[PDB]
């Protein structure tokens, strides 16, 4: 009994810092994914607008 | 010598440039040599920036451009019921001139703040998991917005055929599709009888672009001789994206500043004007309202793209249909979680109104313990209740095509559902419990269905319990 | 000599041939009055504004309205000032667009009033006042958490659903009660059915009467979506700088403003910036801000909304809006779901006037203790959802019986909210609210049920509450 | 500079050391004029001519029959982004290339070498030694797996993983901290004086390690010592 | 007359063009008639570039402009100890006028390889943490960097009050800042006692770009006339990343291409050149120093975008500030990884190295 | 080839089968052609009259009265990405869709006939 209460508390907790890893990761490739996001749409325009002015 | 013709210096890619016409004005409708039309746009120092309204490959250096005189306008009337027009307002239908008698301007100023009334008015779509949980009102203009083939024409269409006992006039815009799509639909329509009192404009991808940029203008144009004079008007565009990329040929090639994905500086200006006409008139101008339907394809499921984000932010809600959940048997598809109506409420009858309030909390409950479902069969409190309850919620919002319900049915079965009348038949009975429960009432429940049709409110408990438990013990499980 | 013509159109650019010797200035107003010589012609009613000076004698503009009809060579008067709005008592109660023109169906008014440039150098160094003052809203969460600053921008950040609007209702309520100011509203791209409803539910509260609202809506052109707020905040500052009072401003969404100006910008034809956006950007949104401030004799106050493109904090219209905001106010659907109004959330919302120095040792204590207990109980949820309340250990027991305490008190029952409840509204001062969150906190009202502390404003009106339900 | 060493490389046939501080500065000048000039932008913003200027200054730092120049250069990368065309185009004119990385300069591991992307033509077994290579070889590919361990390493730890694995994992820690040093420079950073440790001595020492010879010693034992002995130094006396 | 006299014939977003000027010299002051000073940028074949030093609205196509003979420059001496100016030199406070005799140019060349000597006088700020764990002396450029509100403003102001005993004067140079903020940091000077030996630069963001981009070497001009007498010079930038932003401003308004981020490409040599002329000079130049502490602000705490690693390229290491450090109490929140300071440890006293 | 088809259509009666081989080079050489012709390029470097140009070949395939032309059409997508213009603009011409999954082309079992990403009207 002692032995499946502790393995049910280990459970708990290591899956609990599962989770937390799992969100904090989550955020982390938010933010790359953001400044990514954000380089593309400078590029983007700015080759548009050297392709129209180079006329 | 004159300031009213001019000769052509640059022809290519359906836009020209004319020397000449000093008395143009800008917006101004012109007149080729050939006989095709025109559309004054750029009034430049010694120039003329035309686009073209038809097959340009007849159009040589040096013939001849005339004025006409008459900013760009559309025929009105009632006379264009039943018709298929281009946005020109010429008829492909085939069927004989259209003969009309009075005009009305392609852009006209929108109803003032101070013209306009709360939405107040259903209207009433037919299908369960709109009519549910995202209203819709007359006035409103609602977004529609979903991946390629996933059922928003279907939506449309069956939207469209419910209006037959309303007093409502429906129109819808075709921008970018085949003609052979087209034909499909007006068919259909025909078929089911909504062509009395429909109008329908096309605009097909063949086309040169200036039509397809037109083309829910003048969509817009013909609904609002019939709203302002005291009428109410549904307007369905299929692809405002469409619309987008005809707009964006058409700057690039007339060569204005590109911006953000080449997109012109004003596309949300374009929008903006196409979508802020629609509206509920106050009394003192008159009883009219118009109802305005865009439709915007998502890349993937991607909804942050420049043309999806103007038009979510214009329009007054959204609803969003998915590729998975249509394969899942969701025939509808809408994503009740992310999707949203911001007139909810007033847009309802009384009796919607008391039996769709439990069915979001089950639904979004459903939703969010999904986790325990693919993994699972484990006892529980909530979500060995919750779970169940929620996949015959799911079961129940699906429907079959072009079979729209009748609002008082819908409140009906939302009531059964949301009692935990289903809480026992089985899931793949739930569909056999709805189809026998309405084929049961339409003979065993008129003084349900006559008393919601005439007090919008719903029938008293004790009667109608007892019609579903006698209807209940009379079902048959397998 | 004020007469030019027009030589050429670009859709809402146009541009303007003058005599030489008497080209208009930069951002002054232009106006065309056509009248249709014959059939094939139409009537012209617009108003330019001029942007550059290309050279040849030649002006180019920005259209405030809808270009159509115009043909090249037709007559333009200049008005040898920029956009002129009329200021003072007059402009209360009335519904205004860009131009300062009336929309609401009761009348103009007349040319002789007083009018005002909108544009304008912002005030001087020494013109400022030199010390930070708290502007009292009689709002308990507003005061207690995240304190107002005479002349400081606070953004807004919610949606619908959260009472956004009886928020605003309430603060116009009671700035004027209180301290006499009036408010005025900017609505920058809004929606025109939401402004619709927005005017008839201010008519209804009957705030109305002392409060100036200017609209500028989707379906105009980008000039006048971008210069309506400059009107909105001329027709503030008469009001700061004659009367010398305490005016709320409000920008129903500052997102659009910026991107009006990208849209400006890009028909004008300069090249692009970072992911597309104006290159003066940040100049533009700092000669609208550095308006907004206090002076020796009044201040403006501005509470703004702000929406987050794709949800990103770093983009560069969020984050030039942040650099000068000095508070923050998060509306939050679990609370106004679960009862709480306003339902400001208590931990979100952050202030720049938080400190010792600006408030007082004994309300930044007693607010950052709150803090403390709130957030403890927003720990304690998933044990107290699993478990049960019972299974806790004694002190958490006592801080989730006090920290409902809270939450509730930090409810209130706004004057605006009679109309539907019945119940009249209160204003509560700091001081009341700060002891009465310290009497809280010291356990003094342990025994009283949480529903006393639902709707009552003072921190007596709890202790009448329960004695009355028993 | 290159004009000074080349007189010395052919006239007088010395062998010459040539340092360039930071050889990027040179085409960030390149592209900063070219704008002004009326050529047309490039790619990311640079001179349409990046290539071929590069290419003019580098083909001239060679070592002939009359005289060899050895040239050591120092890149920048902007942005950290390697990517980036300048950095791009110069690892073709290059023969031993080493990598800096932020992510090891912050894990205190100095230098902050990066022992997979680093090259050299060099690292041949009839140039090194058989011995050398084998060495050099298992130690890549123990850090090449270390590396596609850490996704599961970050997300669910390392109570999960296989016995083979964590042993990997165990080696490798150690094998990372241990090719960190301190060096002679450094003084002045921190007042541990710096050394100097032969080729024969480092492939010893790796070798004891990836033997597991020293499994026991405290990972942090390893860290900017130089010889495997004082690792041996450093963990006594360190509690152990 | 076109010699000394020109004719504008374009304006528009603070950039004019000017016909005639025959005889300018490039980087000239012109003054035009309305009193607005210019800065002659480019001499083309036929017309003149001149970027407005002022509000431009006053300013119409055929207005005259006239040559003034002076290389951009700015007014020096120690009657401007105490006051507020705009990066011209032109009072703001409202308290007179500015009697100084001499003047120095904007830009000017940096100290040489042979002039500099090495740091070794430490330079004390009052805070704890900075003093013992990246220390700073007199001469270095050091960087404070860290997101918006994490104390940075605070840390220069408690730096500037720590100077009032040791033989220094405070330069602070506000570049895109609220008037508010810069009146309410004035007044905290002015109360602790600072204002006996602070300049305070002020380019507020309601200012037309070109200002913002010129207030930094303004102000470095400003301490070099200390600098160059054998006295020791303090000098702070509020942030570079809005001068740079008024730099992308200006450079996208003459449409040259942008590069990375939209930046042009000579964004490096605008700091290069200004964080340069900071140094400890020798003995035989006069042993004086000129400290520098820019400021940088990030987005989300990224040190690896374009201006931050710009920067830290240029100067001698970084302190910078954590964010969620500071929103957890510990207000100087110096992120201790993150931090160095290159050229310290020399340039502390003894009893704090043991 | 389409010019070809439409005459065993019209004038003979018949029914007719057009297959067309890569698509997606049929829009990249009107995409190189914009270049040389100097027109500002679309949101990928695309021709800005890509949808005009594809609709007037695409919407020539149809069924008559006359007789019927029906199309079998490959398209190579370009490094797996369906957001791609080319084929974006093809999605809403097609009647059936086939998806050759990569998934299944590179585990080894063909023909990759994605059993549930296909459409069909
Ligand atoms: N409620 C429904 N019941 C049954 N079938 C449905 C329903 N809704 C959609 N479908 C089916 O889904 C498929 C796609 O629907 P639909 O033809 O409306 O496509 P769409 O999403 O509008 O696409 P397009 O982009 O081509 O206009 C069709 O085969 C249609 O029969
Ligand atoms: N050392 C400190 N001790 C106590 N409070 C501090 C300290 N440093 C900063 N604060 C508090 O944090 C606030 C942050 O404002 P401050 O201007 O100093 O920071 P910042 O990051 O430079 O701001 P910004 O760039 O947005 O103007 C201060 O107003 C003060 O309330
Ligand atoms: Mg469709
Ligand atoms: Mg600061």
């Amino acid at each position: 009994l002692d032995a499946k209460a502790s393995e049910h508390a280990a459970r708990m907790t290591a899956m609990k810092n599962a989770t937390d890893n799992a969100n904090e990761l989550i955020r982390t490739l938010t933010l790359s994914y953001n400044r990514a996001r954000q380089a593309a749409i400078t590029q983007e325009i700015t080759e548009i607008v050297a392709g129209a002015n180079a006329l | 010598q004159v300031s009213d013709v001019g000769t052509v210096i640059q022809v290519g890619d359906g836009i020209a440039r004319a020397h000449g016409l000093d008395n143009v004005m800008s917006g101004e409708l012109v007149e080729f040599a050939n006989g095709v039309m025109g559309m004054a746009l750029n009034l430049e120092e010694n120039n003329v920036g035309i686009v073209i309204l038809g097959p340009y490959t007849g159009i040589k250096e040096g013939d001849e451009v005339r004025r006409t005189g008459r900013i760009m306008e559309v025929p009105v009337g009632e006379a264009l019921i039943g018709r298929v027009v281009n946005p020109l307002g010429q008829p492909v239908d085939g069927l004989g001139p259209v003969e009309t008698t009075e005009t009305r301007p392609i852009e006209s100023p929108a109803p003032g703040v101070m013209d306009r009334r709360s939405v107040h008015e259903p209207l009433q779509t037919g299908i369960k998991a709109i009519d549910a949980l995202v209203p819709i009102g007359r006035g409103q203009r609602e977004l529609i917005i979903g991946d390629r083939q996933t059922g928003k024409t279907s939506v449309a269409i069956d939207t469209i055929i419910n209006q037959k006992d309303q007093n409502m006039i429906s129109i819808y815009v075709a921008i970018g599709q085949k003609e052979s799509t087209v034909r499909t639909v007006v068919e259909t329509l025909r078929k089911h009888g909504a062509l009395d009192y429909t109008i329908v404009v096309t605009a097909s991808a063949s086309q040169p672009a200036p039509l397809l940029f037109l083309a829910p203008y003048a969509g817009v144009a013909m609904g609002e001789y019939f709203m302002y004079k005291g009428k109410h008007v549904l307007v369905v565009y299929d692809d405002l994206s469409k619309q987008a990329a005809a707009y964006r040929e058409l700057s690039l090639l007339l060569r204005r500043p590109p911006g953000r994905e080449a997109y012109p500086g004003d596309i949300f200006y374009l929008h903006s004007r196409l979508l802020e006409r629609a509206a509920k008139l106050s009394d003192a101008k008159g009883g009219g309202s118009l109802t305005a339907l865009p439709f915007v394809e998502t890349q993937a499921g991607d909804i942050s793209a420049y043309i999806p984000t103007n038009v979510i932010s214009i329009t007054d809600g959204q609803i969003f249909l998915q590729s998975d959940l249509f394969f899942s048997g969701v025939r509808p598809a809408i994503n009740a979680g992310l999707s949203v109506s911001r007139v909810g409420g007033a847009a309802q009858i009384k009796a919607m109104k008391k039996v769709a309030g439990t069915l979001r909390l089950d639904l979004a409950a459903y939703r969010e313990l999904e986790a325990f479902a693919q993994f699972g069969s484990d006892l529980d409190k909530a979500t060995q209740a919750k779970l169940a309850r929620g996949a015959r919620t799911v079961e129940v919002l699906k429907q079959d095509l072009h079979q729209p319900i009748p609002v008082e049915k819908q409140v009906l079965i939302i009531y059964a559902l949301t009692r935990g009348f289903l809480d026992d038949i089985p899931v793949e009975d739930v569909r056999r419990f709805e189809k026998e429960f309405y084929l049961f009432l339409d003979q065993n429940g008129q003084h349900l269905l006559e008393h919601i049709r005439t007090t919008k409110d719903l029938p008293n408990e004790d009667d109608l319990n007892k019609a579903i438990e006698a209807f209940k013990k009379t079902f048959v499980v397998s | 000599m004020t007469r030019g013509r027009v030589i050429q159109v670009m859709g809402p650019v146009v541009d303007v041939k003058f005599e030489n010797g008497h080209l208009p200035a930069i951002y002054n107003a232009l106006k065309i009055q056509h009248k249709a010589r014959n059939e094939n012609e139409v009537d012209i009613d617009l108003t330019l504004e001029v942007a550059l000076h290309l050279g040849d004698d030649t002006v180019r503009t920005i259209a405030m309205a809808s270009t159509d009809g115009l043909i090249r060579g037709m007559e333009v008067i200049d008005t040898g000032a920029p956009i002129s709005v009329p200021v003072g008592e007059v402009t209360l109660g009335r519904v205004f667009n860009v131009l300062g023109e009336p929309i609401d169906l009761e009348g103009d008014i007349p040319a002789d009033a007083r009018r005002d440039p909108i544009h304008r150098p912002a005030p001087k160094f020494e013109e400022l006042a030199t010390e930070v003052e708290i502007l009292e809203t009689g709002i308990k969460v507003v005061d207690l958490l995240a304190p107002y600053i005479k002349g400081g921008k606070i953004g807004l950040f919610g949606g619908a659903g959260v009472g956004k609007t009886v928020l605003i209702q309430e603060l116009i309520h009671n700035i004027a009660q209180e301290h006499g100011g009036i408010s005025v509203f900017a609505g920058v791209g809004e929606r025109t059915r939401e402004g619709n409803d927005l005017y008839h539910e201010m008519k209804d509260s009957g705030v109305i009467s002392k409060t100036a609202m200017v609209f500028g809506q989707m379906n105009e052109p980008p000039g006048a979506r971008m210069r309506v707020a400059l009107t909105g905040l001329t027709m503030a500052e008469y009001f700061r700088d004659e009367q010398g009072q305490d005016v709320l401003l409000f920008i129903d969404n500052i997102f659009r403003f910026t991107q009006a100006g990208s849209e400006v910008s890009a028909l004008l034809g300069r090249m692009p910036s970072a992911v597309g956006y104006q290159p003066t950007l940040a100049t533009e949104m700092g000669q609208l801000q550095e308006r907004i401030t206090s002076t020796a004799k009044g201040s403006i106050t501005s509470i703004q909304a702000i929406y987050v493109p794709a949800d990103d904090y770093t983009d560069p219209a969020p984050a030039t809006t942040f650099s000068h905001l000095d508070a923050t106010t998060n509306l939050e659907r679990k609370l106004a779901e679960m009862g709480i109004y306003p339902a400001v959330d208590p931990l979100a919302s952050t202030s720049r006037a938080l400190a010792p120095e600006i408030v007082g040792e004994e309300h930044y204590q007693v607010a950052r203790k709150v803090q403390q207990t709130l957030q403890r109980y927003k720990e304690l949820q998933d044990i107290i959802a699993i478990l049960g309340m019972d299974e806790l250990s004694d002190e958490d027991k006592l801080v989730v019986h006090r920290a409902r305490r809270i939450q509730f008190f930090l409810s209130q029952n706004f004057h605006v909210a009679e109309q539907f409840t019945g119940q009249p509204g209160s204003y509560v001062p700091v001081k009341e609210t700060v002891r009465g969150f310290k009497e809280i906190l010291e356990g003094k009202y342990d025994h009283l049920p949480e529903d006393a502390f639902r709707l009552v404003g003072r921190i007596e009106e709890v202790v009448e509450k329960a004695k009355a339900m028993g | 500079g290159l004009t000074m060493a080349e007189y010395f490389r052919d006239e007088q046939g010395q062998d010459v050391l040539l340092f360039i501080d930071n050889i990027f500065r040179f085409t960030q000048a390149g592209s900063e004029v070219s704008a002004l000039l009326g050529r047309m932008p490039s790619a990311v913003g640079y001179q349409p001519t990046l290539a071929t200027e590069m290419g003019q200054l580098q083909e001239r730092i060679t070592s002939t029959a009359k005289g060899s120049i050895t040239s050591i250069q120092a890149i920048y990368v902007p942005a950290d982004d390697y990517t980036d065309p300048a950095p791009a185009t110069t690892f073709s004119h290059l023969d031993a290339t080493t990598n800096l990385e932020r992510k090891l300069a912050e894990m205190g591991i100095y230098p902050a070498v990066d022992p997979l992307a680093s090259t050299s033509r060099a690292l041949a077994p009839e140039i090194v030694g058989e011995e050398h290579y084998q060495v050099a070889r298992k130690v890549q590919q123990t850090l090449q797996r270390y590396k596609e361990l850490q996704d599961i390493i970050a997300i669910l730890g390392m109570d999960e993983l296989s016995d083979e694995d964590k042993l990997v994992v165990h080696r490798a820690r150690r094998i990372q901290f241990f090719l960190s040093q301190n060096f002679h420079v450094a003084e002045q950073f921190t007042g541990q004086p710096g050394s100097y440790v032969p080729v024969k001595e480092t492939v010893r020492g790796f070798k004891e390690i990836l033997e597991g010879k020293y499994d026991h010693l405290p990972e942090d034992a390893f860290r900017l010592v130089g010889r495997i002995e004082e690792v041996v130094e450093k963990a006594k006396a360190m509690g152990v």
